[PDB]
């Protein structure tokens, strides 16, 4: 039995899902749930486990200087200091979505929060023609449950 | 998309409405999110309304 | 009944050579009642008998873990010998074999960067060195922090994580005071893989 996906509650132009492979009340829809039923912590078993729940600092790092002088590069974006472990980075060129990016696992820091690294590739031409890459967020702790920052090449 | 979510976010976190209220107003604003702005509102009084 | 696990050796271990890899067989819930239990193992079916095995309480579900680890040669390691414990017992009918062996195939070295801190980021108390290795085969690596020749160890890092290209990339975050970025003059990010010279390559970094 799983979670849905943390995306997928945190936004509620989407479909939180509970699979498996409410509140002692029965539902004949299955194949989703409400997005605020997990929050509160209903139970289905599963539930959303809360426990301390602390906000992340988004910065977005640039290719380092040696790796300029290369055919490709590597943005990155480090989240830091978050709670509960679930969270959702994705990628963004002022608009449209780039998707060549890969992301490591939630690790415990020292001070029992949470830091994630997203690496988005591209040809060092792309670095230097698109004008913005924006790394965005979506954790429990952020105000809208999204935040986006922005990097330019300079 | 944009507007849509800060309400989500803050129906979510107004602490006067009940279960129903919330289940409602998140219900009657995935359903047509023209009148996010005016569903806000809405629930902002709403809940002022309700506050001890 | 009882179950084994099999673990390969510390990386560390194996790039370098005063240094001596080890094999390890765990046996967990064996029977408090049955605690003897005999392991004999094989490096490529010849059997070998320089296993050390010790038997241990678990006190916590109050069952035996018996652990045997054969220290092993790094030739016989990095050729891709298949080494092998059996394990057998009261409560094994017939007994229970595991097998571990490196995976001998594709081997690329890495590429090493050091990320200074996001510029945001130079307005805390805290600042966050990144070392970023990436492109390498197959994906066991180390990483370690030094800060001159002191070693640091408020250092935490990623799992290597494939790549798109079939390769791994690794992220290694060195927490550090924001004093210490502006004091000290010369921080390394260290990593050893097997496919670099001398199985270790050193980037060095400043303010
Ligand atoms: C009674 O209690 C004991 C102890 O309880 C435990 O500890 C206490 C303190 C509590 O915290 C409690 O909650 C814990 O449960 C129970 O003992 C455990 O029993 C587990 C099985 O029932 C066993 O399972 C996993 O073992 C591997 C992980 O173990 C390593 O990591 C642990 C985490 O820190 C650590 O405890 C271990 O000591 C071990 O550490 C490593 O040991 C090396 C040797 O000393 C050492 O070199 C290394 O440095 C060290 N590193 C670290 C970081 O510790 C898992 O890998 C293993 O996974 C395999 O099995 C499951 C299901 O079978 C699969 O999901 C996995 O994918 C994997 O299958 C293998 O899959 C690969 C591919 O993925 C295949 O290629 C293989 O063929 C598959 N098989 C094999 C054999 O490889 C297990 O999930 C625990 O390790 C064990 N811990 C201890 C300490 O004994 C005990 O079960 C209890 N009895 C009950 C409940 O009845």
């Amino acid at each position: 039995i799983f979670p849905p996906n943390i995306k997928d509650v945190l936004m509620i132009s989407l479909t939180p899902k509970v699979t498996c492979v409410v509140n002692n009340v029965e539902v004949h829809t299955a194949q989703p749930i409400q997005h605020q039923d997990w929050m509160s912590g209903k139970e289905f078993t599963i539930s959303k486990i809360k426990g301390l729940v602390r906000a992340p600092q988004v910065y977005i790092l640039p290719p380092p200087a040696e790796q300029l002088s290369r055919k490709d590069v590597s943005l990155t974006c480090l989240v830091v200091g978050f709670n509960p472990g679930d969270i959702s980075v994705e990628w963004t060129s002022n608009g449209h979505t780039e998707e060549n990016y890969k992301d490591t696992a939630p690790v415990l820091d020292s001070d029992g929060s949470y830091f994630i690294y997203s690496k988005l590739n591209m040809k060092t031409s792309k670095w230097e023609k698109t004008d913005s890459f924006s790394c965005n967020v979506r954790h429990e702790g952020l105000k809208n449950y999204y935040l986006k920052k922005t990097i330019s090449r300079s | 998309n944009k507007e849509q979510q800060n309400a989500f976010y803050e129906i979510l976190h107004l602490p006067n409405l009940n279960e129903e209220q919330r289940n409602g107003f998140i219900q009657s604003l995935k359903d047509d999110p023209s009148q996010s702005a005016n569903l806000l509102a809405e629930a902002k009084k709403l809940n002022d309304a309700q506050a001890p």
